[PDB]
């Protein structure tokens, strides 16, 4: 098996290296070894084969090396696109059988703090005739991916039927999170107006709305 | 370059044929368990049909080539729930002299004695005059739907920027729901038509939905 | 371009590594570099590419590296049979450009010493007739690499009309060389008898011939 | 796999073409003056007709291809004395989906206005009762040629075993001999046939020499 740090960390500008170790009878035994990036829900890109050789394309700022039974990825002017998972990856001499290892986070810092935009939708007609209700609460465009979100029942704190997703990475280095708060219609019609509040750091932002 | 099938829901202990359509080297597989690493499974050579498999995967696994085609498939026994994961084909080519290897969209096998359920969707739209500043927030909910994943588009495909396809949620009752919202001019808001295309294969639903008018 | 060592030795059992330093620029931009073994008069094998694979049924003995800009070949349990001219060979990242290192000569010490074997060939009646005779003294298999070879008219020395090959390496490691003696056939009648003397170390051996 | 054209003999600053026959990767050529290490020259691809030169030959140095036959060729101009050296073409090739490359055998242009001379082959034989041991030593004395290589084989080819061809030694007069001797059993010595057969590509000789009986 071949092992790699869970995860890292550098400064934009700044080079890192990420270390793919294993035996002389893998890693060492030839240089039939590669790297591979991986961006939020894409297929892992070929970024280094051989060791040391680029795929066409692929840029210069990334290098390949081995100093003894480890191999190790080098990335150069490190920039916020780099944010993803690497992977590196050996054959057999007798190229009949791979093994990936563990895998590796990297992650840039500096990366600028931004507040959420908030989109508050009232449930359908649709919905209401399937005596059903759902408002949904759209969070993105922050970071750090930290949110905290909080439902009213006109000004009352309403916990009941909450149902919030953990804030996961957009492909702009920024989160993105749902929040979906169930009730019945008549629990709807009611109430004089429902809101979703997120509050991020120093940031609260509310939006409500009315049947 | 490479197309493979649908995602597919499996009852634990049934058996999944998963297939990829595609320079001739083999034709590995790859998965991923969701929040999980890479994963070598096997590959196979058109010709001669000499097939690989890593020791772990070794006896029930079957991965087979169809040269009629050009088509290889993976199949996985004993589906244990631990399967649940993302399978890619993936193929070594040549270019420049040059190494690139193509992968595959991947394909999501969840395993769960849990029932499949299509989605229901219901439009999420603006009060008209509720939004400011000549752009307007419009959407699909595709609500109570198993398992993942779930797609959308708008318009067919024809409308593709300014569109955000949230993350679901897990809800508490063990269904999924998720959320597609649409930024529009909104001068044409209730002219133009807004139809968003949501497909689950795994129960093989599809529904379009217009948001508008 | 690439610097080896013009020649290295090492004994049998032990191992050995040529060194081939080049710089940033070539070797240490990729690894599409490569080993070759070059035996007396034969096309160069490649021996080792990508900085560390095998051809097919190439030796396990011979390993590739590569620190910083300077590619490695290493050789184990050196034998006799691996005495020879060593190349590395370097690409450019693009494909499109490729250049040789210096060259270098391996030599695997302790090999045994060998006395020369010596064959005479008379003129022959064909030559005799062209009005030409030529003594023909072929020296074989020996170790070190250094004769002196003596001709005598009779017992007496005769140096005009020598001709001597500088002794090369046979494919068994072992020396050879050929020495021409050119006279007229009147020159070759005359005299009792002809011999060619094969002086080694502490040996020599002599063949002669008569009309 | 690989086959190049024989050796040849040019006056300096003459053209001198050699060829190479036949994966589809490029053909290279490689020069080694006698002595000298290796040195890269270029290279061509079959179709498209691309070629690339190392710096130092490029201009005078012409690599072309036919692919009617699947042959290459490296034309070279200007030709000066230093320009002597052994040509290869070569070519590299995927087996195992490992690599591999073939060298041509090589072709030695020598260059010099010293005239071309074939060789003349006498026989060397023995005494009969000049030799002891139920084995005898006879050959082909190749004198007076000019330039090299000499190829020496015994009884076309057939006859492959305890032959041994001596490099050339070059004479004060500036021509080359060399010999080539076979070991023979001795009993059946002035009855069996040895035939030695000489080619010396630079002026188009060949010579069979009937040594025994
Ligand atoms: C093809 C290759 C490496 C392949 C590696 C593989 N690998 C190893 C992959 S990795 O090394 O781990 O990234 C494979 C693994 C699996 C499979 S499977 O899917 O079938 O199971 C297949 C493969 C590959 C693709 C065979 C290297 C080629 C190097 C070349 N080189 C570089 C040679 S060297 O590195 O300097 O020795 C080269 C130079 C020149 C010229 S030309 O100008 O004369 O035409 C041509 C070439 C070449 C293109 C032959």
């Amino acid at each position: 098996a071949l092992t790699q740090p869970a995860s890292v960390s550098g400064s934009p500008g700044q080079s890192i290296t990420i270390s793919c170790t294993g035996t002389s009878s893998d890693v060492g035994s030839n240089n039939y070894v590669s790297w591979y990036q991986q961006h939020p829900g894409k297929a892992p890109k070929l970024m280094i084969y051989g060791g040391s050789n680029r795929p066409s394309g692929v840029s210069n700022r990334f290098s390949g090396s081995k100093s003894g039974n480890t191999a190790s990825l080098t990335i150069s002017g490190l920039q916020a696109e780099d944010e993803a998972d690497y992977y590196c990856r050996s054959w057999d001499s007798n190229l009949s059988y791979s093994v990936f290892g563990g895998g590796t986070k990297l992650t840039v810092l500096g990366q600028p703090k931004a507040a959420p935009s908030v989109t508050l939708f009232p449930p359908s007609s649709e919905e209401l005739q399937a005596n059903k209700a759902t408002l949904v609460c759209l969070i993105s465009d922050f970071y750090p991916g930290a949110v905290t979100v909080a439902w009213k029942a006109d000004s009352s704190p309403v916990k009941a039927g909450v149902e919030t997703t953990t804030p996961s990475k957009q492909s702009n280095n920024k989160y993105a999170a749902s929040s979906y708060l169930s009730l019945t219609p008549e629990q709807w019609k009611s109430h004089r107006s429902y809101s979703c509040q997120v509050t991020h750091e120093g940031s609260t932002v509310e939006k409500t709305v009315a049947p | 370059q490479l197309v493979q099938s649908g995602a597919e829901v499996k009852k634990p202990g049934s058996s999944v044929k998963v297939s990829c359509k595609a320079s001739n080297y083999a034709i590995n597989w790859v998965r991923q368990a969701p929040g999980q690493g890479l994963e070598w499974m096997g590959n196979i050579e058109p010709y001669f049909g000499t097939a690989n498999y890593a020791q772990k995967f070794q006896g029930r696994v079957t991965i087979t080539a169809d040269e009629s085609t050009s088509t290889a498939y993976m199949e996985l026994s004993s589906l244990r729930s631990e399967d649940t994961a993302v399978y890619y084909c993936a193929r070594y080519f040549m270019s420049y002299k040059h190494l690139s290897d193509y992968w595959g969209q991947g394909t999501l096998v969840t395993v769960s004695s849990a029932s499949t359920k299509g989605p229901s969707v219901f439009p999420l739209a603006p009060s008209s005059k509720s939004t400011s500043g000549g752009t307007a927030a419009l959407g699909c909910l595709v609500k109570d739907y198993f398992p993942e994943p779930v797609t959308v588009s708008w318009n067919s495909g024809a409308l593709t920027s300014g569109v955000h396809t949230f993350p679901a949620v897990l809800q508490s009752s063990g269904l999924y729901s998720l959320s597609s919202v649409v930024t529009v001019p909104s001068s044409s808001l209730g002219t133009q038509t807004y139809i968003c295309n949501v497909n689950h294969k795994p129960s093989n639903t599809k529904v379009d939905k217009k948001v508008e008018p």
